[PDB]
């Protein structure tokens, strides 16, 4: 999970739900 | 198992520089986010800044009142967090904590970039910002005033800590209260020591405060009398 | 102040108390809670939606609604007396974090006690040194949370005010002190000076005249 950029993960996971 | 130890605190002049270190153990330091938090004397916790991990390019964020003067870095080969303080101001005085920072984001109800929480803390290292050098105190009497009465001594404009105050060479200890020292904007400390006595003994008993300031090798004995 | 907390709250032994945190970012971000005792490192108590770290008693729990976060202690114990801090983002979507002002929680072990207020005018010895300090002594109050205000005549004073955090006396009650720094000309130019201490909604005042 740390391999990705955290600020980008949560932003991507927010786009999926919305 | 988790251990965080701050070091490097001390006295620094305004406009000077200082580097705080935090050595960590008991967890995967490389992938851990690390945060600096400070607490001014008598005040609350203040977020200073945080450094992220490898997936974020080790990016660092700072508090607005801190940007431009502090630099946070890490040395993953020595398991150490660093806080470089430049152009240090008097408001930077306080205890500095390092904290292992966790990351949280609820998929269904969260909002990017989630929230950061502090699972483990160090015990903190004290930083004092003052232009002052060693100075003995000026002791002023606080004449008895209605509370029973209260009388005492005002121990003014000394540096550095500490100062001890006794009364009648230690023979008077009932009712005695010595307050914690306040650090003024001038960089000097001041405190008060007070004793509560019955009003019927103001003209019959003598009260002498004994002020000892070892950092300046100064002793003062001051008798407190009614006006 | 992005996150606001009540400065002081009191709870009876074995009863329930709620400590609230308010701010704009709480409508979009969760909060975490921290217990802080003198001379000890902070302890994370609760974070996220419903996360309590292991080793923390189950009487601590967190909730949120609107722009409010809340920490509830169910059946408060004597060791729960400490300062409690909330933390979250400073703005919605921000990479910065911020702490609330903090809340002093007292688990009542004594009856409430109103403070005594003693006021010491500038000593003649200090006025000859071209200085003037008003010393306000606040003692014998419980719980240890007071607000101090200074007045010159009927106006609030500006600068030169310093106040210490309350501390325990020998009789487990609290004392505090406040200092008003004046020049000798300022001291002799007002009709009176007042030290006003508010404790549990009640104010106790002391007035001196030059």
């Amino acid at each position: 999970a740390s391999l990705w950029n955290w600020f980008d993960i949560t932003n991507w996971l927010w786009y999926i739900r919305r | 198992e988790v251990r965080l130890v701050e070091s490097g605190g001390g006295l620094v002049k305004p406009g000077g520089s200082l580097r705080l270190s935090c050595s960590a153990s008991g967890f995967d330091f490389d992938n851990a986010w690390m945060t600096w938090v400070r607490q001014p004397p008598g005040k609350g916790l203040e977020w200073v800044g945080r450094i992220t991990g490898p997936g974020e390019g080790w990016s660092v964020d700072y508090a607005e009142s801190v940007k431009g003067r502090f630099t946070i870095s890490r040395d993953n080969t020595k398991n150490t967090l660093y806080l470089e303080m430049n152009n240090v101001r008097t408001e930077d005085t306080g205890y500095y904590f390092c904290a292992r920072t966790g990351k949280y984001y609820d998929f269904w109800s969260g909002y990017p970039p989630g929230e950061e929480y502090f699972q483990d803390w160090g015990q903190g290292t004290l930083v004092i910002v003052s232009s002052a050098s060693t100075k003995g105190p000026s002791v002023f009497p606080l004449a008895p005033s209605s509370k029973t009465a209260a009388l005492g001594c005002l121990v003014k404009d000394y540096f550095p800590e500490p100062v001890t105050v006794s009364w009648n060479s230690g023979a008077l200890t009932s009712g005695v209260h010595t307050f914690p020292a306040v650090l003024q904007s001038s960089g000097l400390y001041s405190l008060s020591s007070v004793v509560t006595v019955p009003s019927s003994s103001l003209g019959t008993q003598t009260y002498i405060c004994n002020v000892n300031h070892k950092p300046s090798n100064t002793k003062v004995d001051k008798k407190v009398e009614p006006k | 102040s992005e996150l606001t907390q009540d400065p002081a709250v009191s709870v009876a032994l074995k009863q329930t108390v709620t400590i609230t945190c308010r701010g704009d970012s709480l409508r979009s971000h969760y909060a975490s809670w921290y217990q802080k005792k003198p001379g000890q490192a902070p302890v994370l108590l609760f974070y996220g939606k419903n996360n309590r770290p292991s080793g923390i008693p189950d009487r601590f729990s967190g909730s949120a609604s609107g722009n409010r976060a809340s920490l509830t202690i169910t059946g408060a114990q004597a060791e729960d007396e400490a300062d409690y801090y909330c933390s979250s983002r400073d703005k919605s979507g921000s990479r910065l974090s911020v702490f609330g002002g903090g809340t002093k929680l007292t688990v009542l072990s004594q009856p409430k006690a109103a403070p005594s207020v003693t006021l010491f005018p500038p000593s003649s010895e200090e006025l000859q040194a071209n200085k003037a300090t008003l010393v306000c002594l606040i003692s014998d109050f419980y719980p240890g949370a007071v607000t101090v205000a200074w007045k010159a005549d009927s106006s609030p004073v500006k600068a030169g005010v310093e106040t210490t955090t309350p501390s325990k006396q020998s009789n487990n009650k609290y004392a505090a002190s406040s200092y008003l720094s004046l020049t000798p000309e300022q001291w002799k130019s007002h009709r009176s000076y007042s030290c006003q201490v508010t404790h549990e909604g009640s104010t106790v005042e002391k007035t001196v005249a030059p």
